[PDB]
DNA sequence: ATCAGATTCCATTCGAATCCATTCGAAAATGATTACATTCGAATCCATTCGAAGATTCCATTTGAGCCTGTTCGAAAATTCCATTTGAGTCCAACCAATGATTCCATTCATTTCCATTCAATGATTCCATTCGAATCCATTTGGAT
DNA sequence: ATCCAAATGGATTCGAATGGAATCATTGAATGGAAATGAATGGAATCATTGGTTGGACTCAAATGGAATTTTCGAACAGGCTCAAATGGAATCTTCGAATGGATTCGAATGTAATCATTTTCGAATGGATTCGAATGGAATCTGAT
């Protein structure tokens, strides 16, 4: 009787920003719908996008314009930095 | 069981009105608490339908947390921390 | 033969690139996946998970408490401008409001 | 002998209120409204605890908000009071009606 | 090259109404709707289905999409005409 | 030899099986489902196409102009919720006045 | 001089235009403001003349349906003219602000 | 171009939707409303179209961005 | 209320013109037909899990009294903003020419999909340790009356 | 400007439920060697879009004149705040009863994967048309005034 969760990770994160502090498992439930419906919503707007554009296949890019479209402002130009950031450091090596 | 009957008269005039309270609300005319509760009856007709919709597919008898949050992301009010 | 790490390593993140790669998989989106989509996403999961634990540990520590609970979650992003758009449209579950009181309702 | 005048425990408590997350329709109530609304709908129903939570949680935020745009439009109408045709403007500019 | 529902809808439109055509931005108004209720039905169902962990999408799901999508009488028109024309077409 | 005659429908039962499969919605498509479907969007059609059309000619016009589905759309409740967030181009409004600014 | 009082040709030519589908914004005036709005976007571009009819139609149409709540909220007020403080009422409301 | 948008346009556009009479101030803070709604559709309508490597915005350019928005725009083919 | 004069619909024909509907040779799909691959209708068996109830404590809910103040009614003053003329201009609108830009191929390399086969990352369980949800109590307000 | 009484924080305190690590499984990344796709890469025609230019026509910006609606201002009717007593029934605890989930299998019936060979829908012009846009003649309603 076992179930995914993205706790360790954010629970990663959380100590990299914040050493000292910790999350309540209430606190940590609400993380867990924010990266399950962000996920949700960009995945959905690269489907779009690859179906708009009669292409079959979801790539970076694609990611890239959903998180252009659905993030606003400064919020999404920091994603998409820190996003082609790791892309770029993935592809080499 | 039982028989269920008028309980929207749970929802109380006090409780009611820690509502307007946190919504930040001075004075609240007495017509507003039987429209409240009128519009209260609503929303939880129309989520509860919908989320009983949900639990019917699923060939379910039992309405979980999760047929409320399919049901209110369907409504367009997403809610956290159930999932 | 040769010792495996992850992709999530490959590109620095604590986010699991891979997991990510398996639910855009199993997901419907597409028929097929770039290998450097589940990569990006898991970067922009990662850091707003980040952005917003910092804003909410703030409140936490303005309240004095060395714990997040939902409550500095809601301080978090009701006070944001752009993760209060972000969010415009989600409840969270133990949030509280934004104490607010307009100004006509203050004694004269 | 005492006490505080016509506004006083109105704002003393807003700020009450305001600063907690506490769930403020009574619980058992509240449960009671959910199976009835329910069943009426449906009949041999059962609930998760979880599930009649998040009911009340989702109900009680959208009721908040509701008087929020409620005391906007007391207030663009200057009066300092909600009226029901506050509720039936705000939820009409909502899209919930007309 | 390439779709439209044009001449579906104008089928239709005759076998109810045998009074009127159909002009162009009508028509075009008429395809933005099929297409608009397509995707509201066939998504809802695709979530329906992950939500139960199933991999195919049956006349089930679009039962259950179009309680869920349509209002009331609407809603009960339209799952019995479905019903309707998938047992003539097992027929 | 249709499956769309087979099911006595205008609408394409194939097409719309053609389109939830290609449409990434699931990895399999039922042979029930594309049916249910053209079905519901055949009856839409056909309720929307009606008042329509008693909607044109009661301003005694032999076409259905957009103007014409406006009104019908938003004329019958149910389908004025179902599309509530549609706008209809070449729609205008009803013709509506607040009654509180009315002479008199 | 018999001529028309304070506001009832105003309600006149209200139900005619109701009546209409006709697009009341001028439409150039419309496109070139498109053009500028886009092009602090990105430079270099060019519209479908389609393009920017449905741009039409959508700011229109939007624009009615402000009209409408804003109306609303004026009536609310016991006045019958409306403000900017109306407008801002309606997309406060409206969740757009 | 802005003031493109004129005074009586303006007020065409209360008629439509039934508004009596009109405060001075409204046809700048209309004028004002406007552009921001016709930024935020450009916006997503231009990020259309550089995914799509054109330079040319197409009208389903436009009914993706307004769907997007939540404002659904038929006729023009979507 | 009628009188008793301008506008303004508001309809009943009128003549053109901008389109719908029909017919017409091809891409582009749809339908069949074996023949796989697999999904999940059928079916016991284990266990969360809810459902109901019973009990006592006291937390709020209810009900009614007095009264302060905001809602509304009214009347007056101030002004913003309706209507129309005149006159000036910028919007239609028609092809009309040229050229960027989409867009359809058609190769080749690069990428992404499989499918087993091990190797870590991960996801419940106990197993302890530690924020903090309840209490008291002083001190700092903070109101409302002299 | 000042005294009273709660009330407002917020400092300090002690049980405890709620963390956050450690330890075993095991589910699932990750690897790696072929098997399909896909994405440009140049490579070319046809498009739609811009671009001016140059007539007429509404359509638009000001300016005046006063008719009403908005703000103001003041009374007055009154609805909702604020208070305290009366006990109800919510909250809390702990317990069991068995209906219903939900993991594990084991199988026909269903949907998929090709792959052809018919059938269809799209296209794109061409021959009836339905409506746009004028023209008045009369209600139709609006209006200053008997």
């Amino acid at each position: 009787s076992r179930k995914e969760s993205y706790s360790i990770y954010v629970y990663k994160v959380l100590k990299q920003v914040h050493p000292d502090t910790g999350i309540s498992s209430k606190a940590m439930g609400i993380m867990n719908s924010f990266v399950n419906d962000i996920f949700e919503r960009i995945a959905g707007e690269a489907s779009r996008l690859a179906h708009y554009n009669k292409r079959s296949t979801i790539t970076s890019r694609e990611i890239q314009t959903a998180v252009r479209l659905l993030l606003p402002g400064e919020l999404a130009k920091h994603a998409v930095s820190e996003g082609t950031k790791a892309v770029t450091k993935y592809t080499s090596a | 069981r039982k028989v269920l009957r008028d309980n929207i008269q749970g929802i109380t005039k006090p409780a009611i009105r820690r509502l307007a309270r946190r919504g930040g609300v001075k004075r609240i005319s007495g017509l507003i608490y039987e429209e409240t509760r009128g519009v209260l009856k609503v929303f939880l007709e129309n989520v509860i339908r919908d989320a009983v919709t949900y639990t019917e597919h699923a060939k379910r008898k039992t309405v979980t947390a999760m047929d409320v949050v399919y049901a209110l992301k369907r409504q367009g009010r997403t809610l956290y921390g159930f999932g | 033969r040769a010792k495996a790490k992850t992709r999530s390593s490959r590109a620095g993140l604590q986010f699991p690139v891979g997991r990510v790669h398996r639910l855009l998989r199993k997901g419907n989106y597409s028929e097929r996946v770039g290998a450097g989509a589940p990569v990006y996403l898991a970067a922009v999961l990662e850091y707003l998970t980040a952005e917003i634990l910092e804003l909410a540990g703030n409140a936490a520590r303005d309240n004095k408490k060395t714990r997040i609970i939902p409550r500095h979650l809601q301080l978090a992003i009701r006070n944001d401008e752009e993760l209060n758009k972000l969010l415009g449209r989600v409840t969270i579950a133990q949030g509280g409001v934004l104490p607010n009181i307009q100004a006509v309702l203050l004694p004269k | 002998p005492h006490r505080y005048r016509p506004g006083t425990v109105a704002l003393r408590e807003i700020r009450r209120y305001q600063k907690s997350t506490e769930l403020l329709i009574r619980k058992l109530p509240f449960q009671r409204l959910v199976r009835e609304i329910a069943q009426d709908f449906k009949t041999d129903l059962r609930f998760q605890s979880s599930a009649v939570m998040a009911l009340q949680e989702a109900c009680e935020a959208y009721l908040v908000g509701l008087f929020e745009d409620t005391n906007l439009c007391a207030i663009h109408a200057k009066r300092v009071t909600i009226m029901p045709k506050d509720i039936q403007l705000a939820r009409r500019i909502r899209g919930e009606r007309a």
